[PDB]
């Protein structure tokens, strides 16, 4: 005898088709934030668009944790941190030039000599 | 006078929250949803949702930088060597276990597992493994440098020869140490052993941790919630205000929707800027911790555990981090008769670095944190003055090692 | 009400002050070890570069000085002008919220 | 080079605030004071009390 | 809550310095009064120590 189904939070998310009696599930269609990634305007005039939280259907296209990135060409390099994006994701204007999004790079690695007379 | 013969080596823990949960919410989208005219008569408002998101943005930002300053203490990554020989020390506990994934200590593994409509989350900067690797890299640099990593370049020293450096630090002859290594190993492997249990069979283990998420939680769930009042209007559904009441009346409606969604909005705001502030200044008191307390060994007072400090060792968590601090304790003690000076030859002796003692027959001096007698000497005293203004002065007889 | 009372609180600052009086600092770091004041002394001296000598031998002076600071702190306590401004200016800014 | 040849024992106080007065505002009784209509207008708000 | 956050903040200081400068011997300077610090001992005091 039930008709429609609810969450936790009062939020409609299924209901029983009248005509057909049969359970079909609801979920809003996307929405998400637009940002702009850009170098100063006085180095250059090139920019790169980040969709937030969408999946790469909606809209060089590059997939992030973060989002949908829009014209940045992958790497297989690390450098430094120079524009942060998420989830170790960042982005520079570096050579010719153009936009490159990489994994950043914690540090330089290193391993001390260790012994029990040195 | 009270003098201890005997030590025992203690690990206690510590729990600081360090950083919050990022979050936005779209004011327009939040307030009214796809309704041109709801949008229309906001827009006869203000920058309120300009305001909002900004603090929101600031807000992230603040979280991001919290975290950055805590964790990234080191310039280089350091690797233990391959070899184990430690002077009979065991770190197979808080090292990283490379057996299982994600390369985490079964100590951070019980850490982990123990904690477990225009609302957006956004992910952090750095993640759990970035952590991790900054957590082993400081780890392996302490073991195999001591503080001389974090003074300027790395310098490698054995680690009993480090312990006796960190003995000698809080006013203990490294002969104690030189002395009693096996004990003092045992007795650290035993306390680790022992936080390790504890940890996980104390329900309260991560309370701080546990309620930070559930007020984000909460909050979240009251400002979701206040969506559903009438605030005194027809209805509390846009689509059925709109369907029922003619244009001119709907206005009053909308508007009253608007101020109190608008007035949540506000409140929810600045709940969220205090609480991002006292988040701020743990994550503050939490750096200092680590400075002060992994790269160095400090001389203040409970700042670094109880008793007198000599290493820790840190832990990630979810949001916060963890320190095990290594204390140092006197155990077991007898007492004695003291006197301040002694006379030789109508001259009074002073002790060089250590106090007189004796158990009832003969006077011997010892250190201040230690029983160890010694014979009394030229090379322990120094003469100052006569034995005439010194009061309480002891007769005695002082050897001549000539 | 508060959840401590005045005299507990006057318990926790008087055993604070005997254990001080009587331990030194062992009583903060491990089990309490009963020492001389003058030895106390002596030893706290000597952790700012100054050699025991000096107190063994002006001990009197010492004390009398000791004791004359507190008597002039006492006093100063009784004839200041309003010192304790810090303790009263929380209660009237509470006061004036619940008033308005 | 200037050395001390005599030294004085200070004392000095510091006052530090520590807690201030508990207390509790009846957010229903404040607003709407012992009256059934008031209490029921005001229960359309939502959770502003709580 | 603004308030209360300074309280709090002030109580934090307290208990730092009661802990540092009462239980034992410090050398950071200004920090147990101006000098060369030897010993301190609290007092009571309402809704404060001295
Ligand atoms: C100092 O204390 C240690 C314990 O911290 C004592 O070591 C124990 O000695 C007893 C008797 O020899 C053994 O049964 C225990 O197994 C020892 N404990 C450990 C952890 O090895 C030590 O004997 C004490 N020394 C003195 C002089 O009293
Ligand atoms: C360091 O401690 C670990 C345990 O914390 C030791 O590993 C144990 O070794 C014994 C003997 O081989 C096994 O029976 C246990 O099952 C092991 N425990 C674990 C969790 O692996 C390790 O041996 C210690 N280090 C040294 C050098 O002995
Ligand atoms: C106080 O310490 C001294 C030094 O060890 C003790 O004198 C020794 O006593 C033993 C007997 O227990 C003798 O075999 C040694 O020859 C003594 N040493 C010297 C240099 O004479 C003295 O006995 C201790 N006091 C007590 C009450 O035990
Ligand atoms: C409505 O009519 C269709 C046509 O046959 C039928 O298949 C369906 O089951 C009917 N609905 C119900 C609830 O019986
Ligand atoms: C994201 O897009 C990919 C590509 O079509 C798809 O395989 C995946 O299921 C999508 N994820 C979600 C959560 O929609
Ligand atoms: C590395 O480079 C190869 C080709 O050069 C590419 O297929 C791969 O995706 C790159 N991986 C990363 C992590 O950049
Ligand atoms: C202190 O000395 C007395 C007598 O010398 C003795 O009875 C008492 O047990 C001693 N205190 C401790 C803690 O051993
Ligand atoms: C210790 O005090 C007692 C009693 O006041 C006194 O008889 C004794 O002489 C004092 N000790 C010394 C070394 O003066
Ligand atoms: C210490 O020795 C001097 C040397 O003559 C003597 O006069 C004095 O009485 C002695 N002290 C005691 C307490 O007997």
């Amino acid at each position: 005898f039930q008709q429609f189904g609810r969450d936790i939070a009062d939020t409609t998310d299924a209901v029983r088709d009248p005509q057909t009696l049969e359970i079909l599930d609801i979920t809003p269609c996307s929405f998400g934030g637009v940002s702009v990634i850009t170098p100063g305007t006085n180095t250059s005039n090139q920019v790169a668009v980040l969709y937030q939280d969408v999946n790469c259907t909606e809209v060089n296209v590059f997939q992030t944790r973060a989002g949908c990135l829009i014209g940045a060409e992958h790497v297989n390099n690390s450098y430094e941190c120079d524009i942060p994006i998420g989830a170790g994701i960042c982005a520079s204007y570096q050579t010719s030039q153009s936009i490159i999004a990489y994994t950043m790079s914690l540090g330089a690695e290193n391993s001390v000599a260790y012994s029990n007379n040195s | 006078i009270a003098i201890p013969t005997n030590f025992t080596i203690s690990v206690t823990t510590e729990i600081l929250p360090v950083s919050m949960t990022k979050t936005s919410v779209d004011c327009t989208m939040y307030i009214c949803g796809d309704s041109t005219e709801c949008s229309n008569l906001l827009l006869q408002y203000g920058s309120f949702c300009t305001q909002l998101n900004r603090a929101l943005t600031g807000i992230a930002v603040e979280q991001d930088k919290n975290t950055q300053e805590v964790f990234a203490q080191v310039k280089q990554i350091y690797k233990t060597p391959p070899i184990k020989d430690f002077g009979g020390f065991n770190f197979s506990q808080i090292l990283p276990d490379p057996s299982k994934p994600s390369k985490r200590s079964p100590i951070e593994d019980l850490l982990f597992n123990k904690v477990t409509n225009g609302l957006t989350v956004l992910p952090p900067l750095l993640t759990d493994e970035m952590i991790a690797q900054y957590t082993s890299a400081l780890l392996a640099g302490t073991i195999t440098s001591g503080w001389t990593f974090g003074a300027g370049p790395a310098l490698q020293i054995p680690f009993p020869m480090q312990m006796a450096y960190r003995f000698n630090g809080i006013g203990v002859t490294q002969n104690v140490l030189y002395e009693n290594q096996k004990l003092i190993a045992n007795q650290f492997n035993s306390a680790i052993g022992k936080i390790q249990d504890s940890l996980s069979s104390t329900p309260s283990a991560l309370g701080k941790l546990q309620d930070v998420v559930n007020q984000n939680a909460q909050a979240l769930n009251t400002l979701v919630k206040q969506l559903s009042s009438n605030f005194g209007a027809i209805s509390s559904v846009l689509n059925d205000i709109l369907s029922r009441l003619d244009p001119p009346e709907a206005e009053v409606q909308i508007d009253r929707l608007i101020t109190g969604r608008l007035q949540s909005l506000q409140t929810y705001v600045t709940q969220q800027l205090i609480r991002a502030a006292e988040i701020r200044a743990s994550a503050n008191l939490a750096a200092t911790k680590m400075s002060e307390c992994v790269l160095g060994q400090s001389k203040r007072v409970d700042f670094c555990g109880k008793g007198y400090h000599l290493m820790s060792f840190p832990q990630s968590a979810p949001h916060g981090v963890v320190f095990l601090h290594v204390t140092y304790v006197p155990a077991q003690e007898k007492n004695f008769t003291t006197a301040p000076a002694i006379c030789h030859d109508g001259k009074a002796h002073f002790p060089r670095e250590g106090v007189f003692v004796s158990n009832g027959t003969h006077w011997f001096v010892t250190q201040r944190n230690f029983y160890e007698p010694q014979i009394i000497t030229t090379d322990n005293t120094f003469v100052s003055g006569n034995c005439d203004v010194v009061i309480g002065i002891v007769n005695n007889t002082v050897y001549d090692p000539l």
